[PDB]
């Protein structure tokens, strides 16, 4: 089958900015036998240009498709609200057809390092024999983070998972959710949680803690 | 207008099959639109499963003996239907299934090479869930604390739940997160607020969760 590779994963753009997204595809394609869709999160693709460069019925004409070689560009002129969301490229040269990976445009903005919070498993959890410790990381840009667990020290590796909200539309900052989960037994066995963030906006990885009791 | 109107949300067991249904809307007849299937795993990019081109039907090799694909003209009460059967679902199967339409009609367009095209109508799609969960509500605990409170809303099977804070009447700083899938198979989510520390002691913070699929409705006063 065809390999599509698209370029790049994510990119930051203002309203009113020109954006390229690119399309490597694995074989040369004569007949320029590739379409671009659009999907916005919560929703269907829609089909924006096929054959390359042809524009579909109804699409606005800030949006134009360009080859060189086995690469296939997507250019967006006048870049506008409705624009954001995520870019795919697909080949219908030969079967069957194949999709990129796909390329997230998101709203630039100026760094805004996470208020960082940190909640102890509740009385009422603990009673019903489970353990959740959260952190939250709240209204950051860029998304970009990291976030590690310690308890008693000791890194914590594969119990926590983790949660992201979609771009604010007002403020444009994202949010995170990070939820350590345990026995009620060792929870109750160890003295000291942390939870420890990195981030562009932080000039020194910061650390919420709490020791079990307080 | 074409419109494509998917069959709804199904939550299946491992083992089982499955058929997913699509009512072309505006579409005359399959005998001058293709049908394309294809699926989207959840974070992931979009895979072709298999197409029904001038009534001929047929699967891509990692779907073929799998995977059933028809069509049929209809009138009056229905518009045309495709369906795309599913057999011996596994937890690699759990997508959003999209049906989807392109015109055959003009061998010149250029959304079609022989067979293999473009796709210019998309169907809402179907989410398919694999799972042996069974329906269970969530419990509900609180995250007690410019300050920060919320709710944790554990445990429970299959979505959605909803959140709202003081019955809808404070909204702003209010952060609902993406459920999580757990390694119990369960879902969990949190939501949170930023409130001024000030008032923490003067003003009431209650989440209101509601569960449908197994009637839940709590209410949770959250307190310093
Ligand atoms: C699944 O289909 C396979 C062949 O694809 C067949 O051997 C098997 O019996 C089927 N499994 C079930 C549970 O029907």
């Amino acid at each position: 089958d065809i390999q599509m590779t698209q370029s790049p994963s994510t990119l930051s753009a203002s309203i009113g900015d020109t954006v390229r997204i690119s399309c490597r595809a694995s074989q040369s394609i004569t007949g320029n036998w590739v379409a671009w869709y659009q999907q916005r999160p919560g929703k269907a693709p829609r089909l924006l240009i096929y054959r390359g460069a042809a524009l579909l019925g109804g699409v606005p004409s800030r949006f134009s498709g360009s080859a060189a070689g086995t690469d296939f560009t997507l250019t967006i002129g006048n870049l506008q609200a409705e624009d954001f969301g995520t870019f795919y490229c697909q080949q219908y040269d030969t079967y069957p057809g194949t999709f990129g990976q796909g390329t997230k445009v998101e709203v630039k903005r100026t760094v805004a390092a996470p208020s960082v919070f940190i909640f102890p498993p509740s009385d009422e959890q603990l009673k019903s024999g489970t353990a959740s410790v959260v952190c939250l990381l709240n209204n950051f840009y860029p998304r970009e983070a990291k976030v590690q667990w310690k308890v008693d020290n000791a890194l914590q590796s594969g119990n926590s998972q983790e949660s992201v909200t979609e771009q604010d539309s007002k403020d444009s900052t994202y949010s995170l959710s990070s939820t350590l989960t345990l026995s009620k037994a060792d929870y109750e066995k160890h003295k000291v949680y942390a939870c420890e963030v990195t981030h562009q906006g932080l000039s020194s990885p910061v650390t919420k803690s709490f020791n079990r009791g307080e | 207008q074409i419109h494509l109107v998917q069959s709804g949300t199904e939550v299946k067991k491992p083992g089982s099959s499955v058929t997913v249904s699509c009512k072309a809307y505006g579409v005359n007849t399959f005998g001058l639109y293709a049908v394309n299937w294809v699926r989207q795993a959840p974070g992931q990019s979009l895979e072709y499963i298999g197409q029904i081109w001038r009534w001929k039907s047929s699967a891509s090799h990692h779907f073929r003996g799998r995977v059933l694909i028809s069509a049929v003209d209809l009138t009056g009460s229905s518009p045309p239907i495709s369906s795309l059967e599913i057999k011996n679902l596994t937890s690699d199967d759990t997508a959003v299934y999209f049906c989807t339409t392109t015109s055959t009609y003009d061998k010149w367009s250029g959304l079609h090479h022989d067979g293999v095209m473009a796709f210019s109508s998309w169907g809402q799609g179907t989410l398919i869930s694999v799972s042996a969960a069974s329906t269970k509500g969530p419990s509900v605990f609180p995250l007690a604390p410019t300050a920060a409170l919320g709710c944790l809303v554990k445990d429970y099977f299959p979505e959605p739940v909803t959140v709202s804070w003081n019955s809808g009447a404070l909204t702003s700083g209010v952060h609902t997160f993406p459920a999580v899938l757990q390694s119990s198979g369960l879902y969990s989510l949190s939501s949170v607020v930023t409130v001024p520390s000030s008032s923490l002691g003067t003003q009431t913070y209650i989440c209101n969760v509601n569960h449908k699929p197994s009637n839940t409705k709590v209410d949770k006063r959250v307190e310093p």
